[PDB]
C-alpha cells in the first residue's frame, strides 16, 4: 500500500545508474510481470532479468506513484554520492581495480552462453591495436600507472598526430579502460565551466582535437583549444583544488583529474608542453587502413576503440604480478581461456595480415 | 623657477602654522637654496621649533633655521 | 522512530563537510553495521570509524528517509554558517591557530600506529623545500604574519618565475598550510563573478598563472590574467567590502581575502605591482630536478606541495615563541619527536644530496 | 516543542543581520548554554552575550528544527524590509543620525571596560587623517551635508589622485562613516547590473579605481571604468528612478544613491565631470609614508580607514550645533571624554610627528 | 486564530504597493499598537495612520505568521494585476485622470495642516520651469494629449540639448506628471531585455542620455544609445505588440508605451528622427543658473523636477475646459486656492527675479 | 467552502486569456456584486458583464483563496494547451476561419448598440488602405492563401520600402487579420532564442525593420537584421521542425510559422531573397500623408492599422465563394449591412478625397 524507496535506491546502487530519466524508465519495466517477459528469457540486459524478480514487488506499486521521478531522483543522488566517496577513500589504484573487474564482468556475459560477442574478433582487435604504435601494450601499462601515481604537472599525455591515424581510436578506448569522461575546449571559455564540471569525482579527462592558432599553413583551422589549455594551468598541474560546478549550485572543489589531450599537429606553447608527460606522434599508416577494409567487425562492433579490447591486450602481454593482488586471481583465469582458444601462432597470424593490408582474420 | 608657496602653505594650514604671504615666500627660498621640497622643508622646520621651544612663527625663527640646522649641512656648497 | 537532524548536523560540524552529496554518501555508510565494517577495523578514514557508533542509530533510519538530500543539505548550511561566523569573530591569527592544529591532527594519525606515512620522506621534503628559495622557512613566517596583519594594498605576494621552478609547488602547499582556495582569472570576466565568489569567508586566494599581453617575444601566450587583476583594484587592496555571489542569491559582501598571485615572467603594470608586497623570482634549479629524479616519494605521496610539509618546516626552524600561546604546548611536542627521530646530521645530510642531484634519502 | 519565528526575527531586527547563513550560524550558538559560555563571560561579541539569555529558549528547539535555514531566511527578509522602509520615511539626515549613533555604540564598548581598543591610537589616526588633506575635517562636514541635501547632477565627488596617496583610505572610511556599499565598474557592462543592484536602499556608493582610455602615456592601464560612468548618466544625476535587480526578480526601482568615484589621474570627459561636485586631487606625501612606518597600529587595527576614526574627527573639530538635535546630547558626551584624556598639546604633538615623518605617538 | 489575506491584499490595493519587501515592512508596523504610535499622531505617512486601525487586528497575528513574505507576495500580484487590467480597459486619457487626482491628493496633505510643504516655493518653481522653455505650459498640454492620442510612429519626443540645461529636470518631472518609468539603453543589448521589460503596463518611457557615435569632435563619448534606439524601430512605432519579459517567465506582449528620449547633441539617423514627433533643443541659460544659486529650496525639496510642480503649472495657465469632465470640479478648486494665496503680481514678480538671476522668492 | 478550478479554467477557455496576472485580475472583479457593477451596466468589456453572473459564486470564495495565482496559473496552461492542440488538428485554413469570426464578433458589438465605433470611419480606412497599394484587397487574398497553402521556402513576403510609406501600417494590420505575433531580430543572436520562441503554435511572424550592412550611403544604419535572417535558413523554409524554447524548459519543436519581413531599402543577399515569395516596394505617397492630415480618426482609433479594417475590405471586394463554407453565411450578412449604410457612390467618394489630399470623410 506504499512504495519503497530503499529498493529503488538499491537497484540504483547496483546498476550504478547516475541518470534520472534513465533510472526511471529501466525501473518502470518491472511493473508488469517477469513471468513472460521476453527480455528476461532472451537474456538481453543484465540490468533487467537479474533484478526484475528482486524489484517486481515495489515496481508494481511504483507505477501508481505520484512521484515516479522523485523516487528515482533520490536514488541518482545516492549513486553520485557513492562515487563522491570512493574518489576520496579508495586509492587511485583500487579505483582501477574495480573498473578492470567490471570490464571483465561484461566479458563473462558476452563471451559466455548469453552473449553474442565473438572472442576471435576482439582478439583480432588486439592485433590491430598493437600494430598502431611501437610496444602499444607496453605504453598502456605506463599510462595506467602514470594515472595511479598522480604526479603534479606530470599527468596529461599528448596524442598529437595528423588526421586519421588512431588518436581518437586509442584516446577513446583508454577512456573506457580506466574510466571517466571526455571533454572539449573548442567552445568559448563561457560554457567551459559547464563542461569542465564533468571531471568531478572522475579519474581522467579526454580533450578531443584542440584547435590552436598554430598550423595556419597546414590547412589546420585555428580555435581556442590550445589557448584554453594554457588558461587552465593549475587544472593541468593538479597541485591545487580547482573549482567545479554541477547544476547551478557548486557540487565540488577537488583536484582536477589527469588525462589525455589530443590534437592534429598544432603549435604548442612551451609553457603548455611543460604540463605534459609524453608526446605520442600517431602515424597515418596505410596497412592499418587496408586492414580495416577487410575487417568491418572491428569498426561495426566497436572493438578497436573499446576499453574491453585493451583489457584483453593487458591480460595477453602483461604478467599477473602487475595487476592488483585482489584481481591477480581473475587475470590468470582469462590467461587460460585466451591461450585455450588461441595459441601463439593464430595470434601473430592476425598481426601478419595487418602487415599485409588484409583482414586480420584471414 | 620657484617652489610655489601655494604648495608649502598647505602644510602650514594643517598644523595651524600662521604665516602671511611674506612668511610663506620666505620658505620658498629654502626650497631653492637647498632643494628641499615643500614636504621635507615643513618637516624639518617644525623640528627647529622644538629644539628651541617656539610654538610661534616669525621672520626670525624661520631665519635662524638656515643658521642652525641647514647651515651645518649645506649640500650645495661643499 | 523518526530521523534525527541534529545528529546529522552534529556529524557535519565535526568533519566540517561543506559539501552536500559528499556529506550524504559519508553518512549513508553508517546504515549497516560497525560490527564487521572493514573500514572501521582497518582504521582508514577518521571520519568513519570515529563516528559510526555515534550515528549508527540515526543512520539506520536515515536509509528509509524520503529526504536524504534534504537532511544533509541543512547540515551543509550549518557548516558554512560556522565558517561564516568564525570569519568575523576569531582574529586572523586565531583562525590560523586552529588550522595549524588540524594539520597536526592528521600527522598524529599518519605518523602514528594507524598511519602509513613515513616521517623520513616528509622530513626529506622539508630539505628540498628549503633548497627551493633562500631562507625558505624564514619567508614562510613572514607570509603567515603578512596574512595575519592584513594590511590594505599590502597583502598579495608575487610568485613570478619561469616554467618549472617551484611556484605551483609552493603556492599550493602554502594554500593548505594557511587555508583557503585557489582561483583563476584566465577565463573571461564573465564567469569571473562565479569564481571570485569562492573567496567568501576564506583566508587567502591563489591565482595560478596569470596571462598578460607582455612577454610576446618570450613565447609567452597572452590572456586576460594580468588585465583582470587590474580590473580588481579594490579586490587587491581590501579597504572596501567587495561584492560576492554564491549560487544565484548573494551570500556575502565582505573584504576580499589576501593571497598569492603567480605568473611566468609576464609584464606587470606599475598600478598592479603597487598592489603587491614582495616579488619572489623562482629560479629553475637543476639540482632540484635531479633531486626528484631519485625521490619519487615526494611527487607521489604529494610532499613537496603539501601543507603538512611546510608545517614540519615551521616546527623545525621557527622557535615556539612565535606560535600562538594556545598551541605553543603542541609545538614543543613535535620538537621532541622530530629531534628524536632525526638529529642535525641526518637532516643536513638530506639537503646535501639535494646539492648533489641525488635522492634526498641517500 | 514548537520553534518561535518571531523571536528569531526579533534577534534579526536587533543585529540588523541582512545575511542568511550568517544569521543562521549566530543563532545556532544559543542552543547550548549561557551558563558556561566563554564568549558570554569574555564579552567578545555584543551580538552574543547580550542576546543568548533572550533567545536561549527558542534556540534550544531551533536545533531540532527541519527548517533552520527557512526560519532565518524570513528574518533576513524582515531585516531588508526595515531598510526598505527607512529609505523612504526617514529623511537622509535622520538616516545618518542613526548611523552616527551606531558608530558611537561600538565606541562605548571598545573604549570601555569590555573593550580592547586604545583611544590614544584612534586619536592619532585623526591626526594623520587631518594631515592628508587641507581642512580634512572641514571637507567631511561638506560631503556629509552634500549627501543629505541630495542635489541632482550635484552629488558624486571625485577622488582623483596618483597611486598611494590616501584615496582608498578616505573613500573607504567615509563609506562606513555614512553607510552604504562600494561597487566596481571595471568589469563588463554585463555583470554591471548584478553589481549595481547593491546600491538598493543604500545611502552612497563608492567606485574604486575606474579605468579609462586616457592616460596611455602615464603607464595607466585602460578599461571600462570611465566609459561605464558615462553609460550611467541618469544614475549619476538621480532625477529619475533607475532600475535595479536583486536576485533574479526585481526588488527595487528607486533613485540611485549618490556617492564617491575614485581614479588614478585618468582622462575624464566633460559630460562626465559635469556630473560631479568637487574634485579632490590626492597628493602622495612622503611625511605621511614615513609616519605609518612608525605607526603600525593605524594600518593593523584599521584606524586610518575606519569610519569610527572620522567620527572622532567630527566630534573633535565640528561644534555640537551642526549635529542632529537628537544626538547633540551625545556629541557633548565625548567632547568631555576626549578633552579629558587628551588636551590640545598632546593632540597637536601627534600631528607634529606627522610633519617629521615619525610615529604619531612619540 | 488565523491570518487574513484579503485584508493584506486590501491594504496593498490601497497604497498600490507593487513591491514585495516594501509591502511587507509597511504592514509589519501594525503589529504593535496605534494607541501610542508616534507616526500615527505626528501624521507622517498617509499609508500608516490611515490604515493601522484598519489592519491592526490582522497585523497582530501577521507577526506570528510563518509566511510573512508569502501573504504579502500574493498582494503584490494583485496590485500588478490591477494595473495589468487598467492598461486595457481605461482609455489613455482616463489613466491620466486618475494620476492627476493622485498628484493632488499629496497636495491636499502637504499643503494642508499635516503638511510641511510651502506653496510659495512650489509656485516659484512654476516660474523657473516656465522660464526654461518658450511657452512651457503650452508644450506640456501638447505632450499630454500627444500621449493620449497615441499615434503610431508619432509618439516619442526629443529632448536634445547640451549638458546642464533642463533636460533631465523636465524629462523627470513629466515622468511623474503622467506616470511611468525611466529606462536606459547605454548598456549592451544583452540586459536591454531585462530593462525594457519595465515599460510593461506603463504609460510612457524616459530614455536618459543616449550615447551615439556622432559628436566625436564635441568631446561627446560614443556608446550604444542611438544605435539601440534604431534596433527598436517597432518599439518606437507601436503599431505591433512587442515582446516583454518580467522575471524569467514572460509577463506581457503588448504595445510598447510612448515616451521621451533625451540626449546631448549627438548625431541622429534620419530613420530614427522619423520615429519622433518634436525636437526640443534645451538652451543652457545663465539666468536660470544664477536663479537656483539663490533658490536652494527648489533643488533641495525637489520642486523644479517634481511632477506636482508641473501640475500647479497646468492648473495655473490651462483652462478647466481642457481637463477631464470628472476632474474639472477639482481643477477649479485649486484655481481658487492659488489665486487666493498669490495674485498675478506676486507671480510674475518671481519670474522677474529669474530674468535677473536672483532668488525667485525675492 | 471550497474554490472551483474548473470554473476559473472555463472562464479562461472563454476569453482565451493566455496570461497569468491578467487572468487573475479579470477574475478578481467578480468577487463583489454584479448587482450594481457599473462595468456590467455600461457594457464596457464583453469579458466582464457576460461572465460575472456565471462566475460570481466561485469568485466570491476565490478572494479568500491562498492560491489566487496558482488557480489562474493552471487555467493559463489550459489555454495554451488548447492552442497547442489546434495548431495540429485544424487545417491552416480552419484556423483562419475561427479568426475571421472572432474579428466579426468584436464588430457585432462595436457596430451595435453597446458599441462606440463608427462604421463610417472604418469604411474610410478601407479607402485609404486601398489607396496604399495597387489592388490592395487583391493582394490580401493572395497573402491569406499563401499562408494557408504553406509552401516550403515560399512563405515569407517582403515589405521593403523607405521610411513612412505604409509598411508598419499594413504589416501590423495583417498580423491581427490572420493572427500571430511580431518579432524582432535587431538584437544580438543571444536573446534571439528568447524571442523566436514566441512563434510557437502561432500562424505567422512579423519582422519589423531589419538592419543590414547594405545601404551605408543612404544614411541607413546597419545592424544584424539581414544577417540574422540568413542565420535562420531552415526557419524561413519550414521543411524541418526547428527548435523553440518557452520559459527555460523547452515547450515546442515544430515547423516555424511563415510570415512577413519588413525593411527600409537595405541590401538583401540572393540566398535570402530566395527564401521569400513576393517583394512589395512601398511608395511614400503624398496624397496619403495629406489625407491623414484631415482624418485623425484613422490614426487615433487605430483603423488604418487594424485587422478589423482589412476584414471590412475583404468582405467589401472579395466574393463569398472565397471564404470558408462555414463562414460564407456570415460574410453575406455584412455584405448587406455595408451596402445598406454605404452605396458605391459614398464609398468611391472617400477614395476620391484620398486622391485630393483631404479628409476621407468629406
Ligand atoms: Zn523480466
Ligand atoms: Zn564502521
Ligand atoms: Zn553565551
Ligand atoms: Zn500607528
Ligand atoms: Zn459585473
Amino acid at each position: 500500500k506504499q512504495v519503497s524507496w530503499k529498493l529503488v535506491t538499491e537497484y540504483a546502487m547496483e546498476t550504478k545508474c547516475d541518470d534520472v530519466l534513465l533510472l526511471l524508465g529501466m525501473y518502470l519495466e518491472f511493473q508488469y510481470s517477469f513471468e513472460m517477459c521476453l527480455k528476461c528469457i532472451k537474456k538481453e540486459q543484465p540490468s533487467h532479468y537479474k533484478y526484475h524478480e528482486k524489484h517486481y514487488a515495489n515496481a508494481a506499486i511504483f507505477a501508481d506513484s505520484k512521484n515516479q521521478k522523485t523516487i528515482c531522483q533520490q536514488a541518482v543522488d545516492t549513486v553520485l554520492a557513492k562515487k563522491r566517496v570512493d574518489s576520496l577513500q579508495l586509492t587511485r589504484e583500487q579505483m582501477l581495480t574495480n573498473r578492470f573487474n567490471d570490464l571483465l564482468d561484461r566479458m563473462d556475459i558476452m563471451f559466455g552462453s548469453t552473449g553474442s560477442a565473438d572472442i576471435e574478433e576482439w582478439m583480432a582487435g588486439v592485433a590491430w591495436l598493437h600494430c598502431l604504435l611501437p610496444k602499444m601494450d607496453s605504453v598502456v601499462y605506463d599510462f595506467l600507472k602514470c594515472m595511479v601515481y598522480n604526479i603534479p604537472k606530470k599527468r596529461y599525455w599528448l596524442f598529437k598526430g595528423p588526421i586519421d591515424s588512431g588518436k581518437t581510436t586509442l584516446a577513446a578506448a583508454l577512456l573506457e579502460l580506466c574510466g571517466g569522461k571526455a571533454l572539449n575546449v573548442n567552445l568559448p571559455l563561457d560554457r567551459l565551466n559547464f563542461e569542465l564540471g564533468v571531471a568531478i569525482d572522475q579519474f581522467l579527462v579526454v580533450f578531443e582535437d584542440v584547435k590552436g592558432t598554430g598550423g595556419e599553413s597546414r590547412d589546420l583551422p585555428s580555435g581556442q583549444g590550445i589557448n584554453n589549455l594554457d588558461n587552465l594551468r593549475d587544472y593541468l598541474d593538479g597541485s591545487v583544488k580547482v573549482n567545479l560546478e554541477k547544476k547551478h549550485l557548486n557540487k565540488r572543489t577537488q583536484i582536477f583529474p589527469p588525462g589525455i589531450v589530443t590534437m592534429n599537429e598544432y603549435s604548442v606553447p612551451k609553457t603548455l608542453q611543460a604540463r605534459f608527460v609524453k608526446q605520442i606522434d600517431f602515424r597515418p599508416k596505410d596497412y592499418l587502413k587496408h586492414c580495416l577494409e577487410r575487417s568491418e567487425f572491428l569498426l561495426e562492433k566497436r572493438i578497436i576503440q573499446s576499453g574491453i579490447a585493451l583489457l584483453l591486450m593487458l591480460i595477453w602481454y602483461r604478467p599477473v604480478a602487475e595487476f592488483a593482488q585482489s584481481i591477480q586471481s581473475r587475470i590468470v583465469e582469462w590467461k587460460e581461456r585466451l591461450d585455450k582458444e588461441f595459441s601463439l601462432s593464430v595470434y601473430q597470424k592476425m598481426k601478419f595480415n595487418v602487415a599485409m593490408g588484409i583482414g586480420v582474420l584471414d | 623657477m620657484s617652489a610655489s608657496a601655494q604648495q608649502l602653505a598647505e602644510e602650514l594650514q594643517i598644523f595651524g602654522l600662521d604665516c602671511e604671504e611674506a612668511l610663506i615666500e620666505k620658505l620658498v627660498e629654502l626650497c631653492v637654496q637647498y632643494g628641499q621640497n615643500e614636504e621635507g622643508m615643513v618637516g624639518e622646520l617644525i623640528a627647529f621649533c622644538t629644539s628651541t621651544h617656539k610654538v610661534g612663527l616669525t621672520s626670525e625663527i624661520l631665519n635662524s633655521f638656515e643658521h642652525e640646522f641647514l647651515s651645518k649641512r649645506l649640500s650645495k656648497a661643499r
